[PDB]
């Protein structure tokens, strides 16, 4: 199956099957007993590829030029809005800071 | 700042008469107040989610 | 010696993963998996700014 | 969502098969193991606890 | 006509500014070209240490715009098995951080 | 909208972010034995390079492909009165041809016997290995009998 | 370097405008300096190359 | 069906103790393998089992 | 608002899932000396359904 | 004498693999003579002398 999605998957060709779990060995704790035992005698070396985020494009919003674009009567209107442009801008800038 | 956001949110008038209730019961009868009345419920309930 | 042929062998069939020359055969092995994994996250990062 | 969940679900033919309540001796482990197919066209179903 | 600019505070005062054009606004004295923005400041660029920092940018206590570098630090090694002199640490100082 | 739409993509980060610097301190920096945090099987070594708004790991793991079968034995009991047991859990003790061996459980390391390698305890079980203080020898080679 | 070209290339994306070009007006403003006029500032990538 | 198998075959784990032809061990064996591995165990009849 | 509401959601169960699978991999299947990451004492074993 | 762990009580004759020689003693330690130290490790012998 190349497109999968919980047990339905789809083939090159479209078919739908069902997905079946990966197979693995699991490691066992070797028991301290007069036995049989099993050991590792033969290894080979396998490289796996993990990809973790560490940092988001930091983005700063001027409230006053988005909203009013500049123009110079609708800024003195904005002045009413005390606490809205201070709590967005207030926001975004801490957030780029941390 | 959560809370500064959501107790001034109670002035807005959200294109009613007045943002006070007490107000728009004071000034139209019952069949109209009641559908001004319904865009500061509509508008505050916003402000809670 | 066998440790450092299989280590080589490893690293490159991972360029040849996040290129696309091994595409179709890249379901053979779980190590080559990992790598469609990879590439799958980082595409949808990629596409999410904008 | 549905790719990550996939790659924990591993599977191990090996070590099911000694889901029997015989494996654990003395440890009551019957209330967590799988129940038997009822009717077959499946492998396992929920134990006692699920 | 007036695109928005950014200004760097530090001890309740400012101490520079960042601008899209090569004019010393604010009343600074001194204008240097970074490879994005210019910058005005009223410092002398004598200094080492950035009391502000964002990304690759500090600013120092007069103002200076500077290129601040990674900590550095001395990386732990695994002490290989092999006949050769080795390096063990002998003294030892406590530190507390939080 | 917006702000509410960036807070949350902070928080995907800060996540992730932390799991990398642990990554980086425990897998590029150290070796790890945590079982899963460095791939899937025993950890060596590991390599970073950059990403797109992140970091890429190459883990180097080793695989078993193929095992040995040896005859392992819990245990001595020397003269019925003195039990022996392995200095280390993770030790097993066989039989190989006429002489013995201890090995690792994890990875097939022969090792001759010593006197060091046990522990002695109190008492005996059925299942050590039967013998006497004068045949002691054939199992460590470097013990003499200086009292008898 | 091939994580970086082989994967779309984030033209339309956040790249961070070049404020000292976007005030000249010698050429009309690409996505960058347009986004500059409405006050969305795209900052310098924490992760220096 | 395939949460059945995954915890199934992590429960059954438990009993897997590295024996040829994995042949099972009794589980007394498996609790006293894993105490070893808390501190090396010198109790030779196992009467706390 | 749906939106929101779904990636917040994935924000909590994307963080507890990557825990569940280390207590897998470390409580599970291994014997883990961690205190306090699979109890409050010296662990043994651990099952999951 | 004996030697237990500290972590659960397995108690083990005294070998003496279970020492490491110290440049110097304490004051604290167990004052014996060689000709006395079978009382401690019962499987030493002194060989010289
Ligand atoms: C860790 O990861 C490996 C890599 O996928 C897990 O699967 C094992 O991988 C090898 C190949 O790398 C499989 O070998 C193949 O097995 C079939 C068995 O019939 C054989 O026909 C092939 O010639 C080849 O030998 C191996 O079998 C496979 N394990 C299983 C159960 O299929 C490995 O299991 C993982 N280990 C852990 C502890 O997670
Ligand atoms: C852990 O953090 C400590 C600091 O809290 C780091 O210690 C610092 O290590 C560097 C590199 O060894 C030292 O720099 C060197 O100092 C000597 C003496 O001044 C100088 O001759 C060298 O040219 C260089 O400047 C630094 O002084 C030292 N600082 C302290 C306070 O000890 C340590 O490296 C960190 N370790 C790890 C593994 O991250
Ligand atoms: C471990 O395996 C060996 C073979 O590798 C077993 O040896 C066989 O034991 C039976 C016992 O009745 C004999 O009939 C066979 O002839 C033996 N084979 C060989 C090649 O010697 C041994 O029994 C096993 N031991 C344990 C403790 O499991
Ligand atoms: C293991 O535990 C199971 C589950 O508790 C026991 O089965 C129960 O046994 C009691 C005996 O009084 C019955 O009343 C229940 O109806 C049984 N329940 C089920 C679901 O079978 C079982 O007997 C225990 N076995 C051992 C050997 O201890
Ligand atoms: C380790 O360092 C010591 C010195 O501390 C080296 O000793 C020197 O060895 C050369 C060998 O040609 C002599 O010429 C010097 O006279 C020696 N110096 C002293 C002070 O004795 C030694 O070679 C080094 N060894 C390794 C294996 O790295
Ligand atoms: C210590 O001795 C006990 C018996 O006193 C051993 O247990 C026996 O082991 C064999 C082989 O697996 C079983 O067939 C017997 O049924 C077991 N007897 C009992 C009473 O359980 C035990 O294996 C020994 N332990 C060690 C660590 O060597
Ligand atoms: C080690 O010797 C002991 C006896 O000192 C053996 O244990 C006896 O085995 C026989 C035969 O099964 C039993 O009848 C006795 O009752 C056992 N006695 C005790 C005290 O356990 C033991 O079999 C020998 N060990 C080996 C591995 O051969
Ligand atoms: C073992 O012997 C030493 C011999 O010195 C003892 O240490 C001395 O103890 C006496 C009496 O308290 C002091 O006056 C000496 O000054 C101590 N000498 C040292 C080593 O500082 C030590 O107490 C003895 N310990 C035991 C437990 O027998
Ligand atoms: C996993 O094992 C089963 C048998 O236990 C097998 O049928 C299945 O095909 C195997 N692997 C995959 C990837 O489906
Ligand atoms: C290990 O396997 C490799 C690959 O087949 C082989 O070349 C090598 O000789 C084997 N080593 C041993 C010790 O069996
Ligand atoms: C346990 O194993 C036996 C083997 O004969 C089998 O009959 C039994 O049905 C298994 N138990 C379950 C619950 O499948
Ligand atoms: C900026 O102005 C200063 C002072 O007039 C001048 O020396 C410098 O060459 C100018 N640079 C640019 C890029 O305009
Ligand atoms: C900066 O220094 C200039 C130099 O004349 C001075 O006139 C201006 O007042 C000073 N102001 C600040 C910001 O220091
Ligand atoms: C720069 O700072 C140093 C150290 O404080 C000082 O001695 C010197 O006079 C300053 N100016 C120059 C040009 O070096
Ligand atoms: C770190 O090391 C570099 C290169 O050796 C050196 O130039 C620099 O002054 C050091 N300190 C800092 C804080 O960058
Ligand atoms: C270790 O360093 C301290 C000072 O940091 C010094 O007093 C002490 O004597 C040193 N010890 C040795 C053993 O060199
Ligand atoms: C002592 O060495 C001789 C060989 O010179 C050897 O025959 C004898 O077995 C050794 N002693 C012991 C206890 O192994
Ligand atoms: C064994 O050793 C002791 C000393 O530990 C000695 O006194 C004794 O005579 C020796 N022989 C016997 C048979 O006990
Ligand atoms: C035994 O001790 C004496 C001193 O009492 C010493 O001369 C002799 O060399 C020692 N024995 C050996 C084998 O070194």
């Amino acid at each position: 199956a190349v497109l999968t999605y919980s047990s339905f998957g789809v083939c090159a060709d479209g078919s739908i099957i069902a997905v079946q779990p990966r197979n693995v060995s699991y490691d066992s704790v070797s028991a301290i007993v007069t036995a049989n035992l099993s050991i590792p005698f033969n290894w080979t070396t396998s490289v796996q590829v993990e990809y973790l985020q560490i940092t988001s494009t930091p983005i700063v919003v001027d409230c006053s030029t988005y909203v009013c674009n500049g123009n110079v009567r609708c800024v003195e209107l904005l002045k009413q809005y005390t606490s809205a442009c201070k709590t967005i801008e207030d926001a975004l800038r801490n957030s780029a800071m941390l | 700042n959560s809370l500064n956001h959501l107790t001034s949110q109670l002035r807005q008038n959200f294109q009613a008469i007045s943002s006070s209730i007490q107000a728009i019961y004071d000034r139209l009868d019952p069949p109209q107040a009641d559908q001004q009345v319904d865009r500061l419920i509509t508008g505050r309930l916003a402000a809670l989610n | 010696r066998i440790l450092a042929a299989s280590f080589n062998k490893a690293m490159t069939n991972i360029v040849d993963a996040f290129t696309g020359v091994n595409d179709a055969i890249t379901q053979t092995s779980q190590a080559l998996q990992t790598v469609a994994t990879a590439l799958n996250k980082i595409q949808d990062v990629v596409n999410q700014q904008g | 969502e549905s790719a990550d969940v996939s790659e924990m679900l591993t599977f191990d033919k090996k070590a099911f098969t000694l889901a029997n309540v015989s494996s654990f001796g003395d440890y009551n482990l019957s209330s967590v193991i799988p129940s038997l197919p009822r009717s077959g066209s499946r492998v396992a179903g929920r134990s006692a606890i699920e | 006509c007036n695109p928005p600019d950014q200004l760097v505070v530090y001890q309740q005062a400012v101490v520079g500014a960042m601008l899209s054009e090569n004019f010393t606004s604010y009343g600074f004295s001194n204008v240097v070209e970074m490879p994005k923005f210019f910058y005005a400041s009223n410092g002398t660029y004598n200094c080492t240490d950035a009391v502000l920092t964002y990304s690759s940018f500090g600013v120092c206590a007069d103002g200076s715009i500077i290129a601040v570098q990674p900590r550095n630090v001395s990386y732990d090694s695994v002490s290989a098995i092999v006949t050769a002199n080795l390096s063990i640490p002998f003294n030892w100082t406590t530190s507390v951080q939080v | 909208v917006f702000v509410s739409h960036t807070l949350t993509k902070y928080t995907e980060v800060r996540a992730s972010r932390q799991l990398a610097q642990q990554k980086v301190n425990e897998c590029v920096k150290s070796q790890s034995k945590r079982y899963g945090f460095c791939g899937n099987g025993t950890h060596i070594f590991s390599l970073v390079n950059a990403a797109p708004e992140g970091l890429v790991f190459l883990h180097t793991v080793l695989l078993p492909t193929q095992y040995k079968d040896v005859e392992a034995w819990s245990g001595l009991c020397v003269d019925g009165i003195n039990g022996y047991v392995l200095r280390q859990p993770n030790l097993a003790l066989y039989k190989e041809g006429n002489y013995y061996r201890i090995t690792s459980r994890i990875m097939f390391e022969p090792r001759i016997p010593t006197i060091a390698d046990f522990v002695q305890i109190e008492n005996c079980n059925v299942t050590f290995v039967n013998i006497s203080r004068s045949e002691l020898q054939t199992i460590v080679p470097e013990y003499i009998d200086v009292n008898k | 370097d091939i994580l970086f070209s082989k994967l779309v290339t984030s033209g339309l994306g956040t790249v961070d405008a070049d404020y000292k070009k976007c005030t000249k007006g010698l050429s009309i403003a690409d996505l960058a300096c347009a986004q500059y006029y409405n006050g969305i500032m795209v900052l310098p990538g924490v992760a220096d190359a | 069906e395939r949460m059945a198998m995954y915890t199934g075959s992590l429960i059954g784990g438990i009993a897997l103790g590295g024996l040829t032809s994995a042949a099972s061990i009794p589980f007394s064996l498996a609790i006293q393998s894993r105490l070893n591995y808390v501190a090396l165990q010198t109790d030779v009849l196992q009467e706390n089992q």
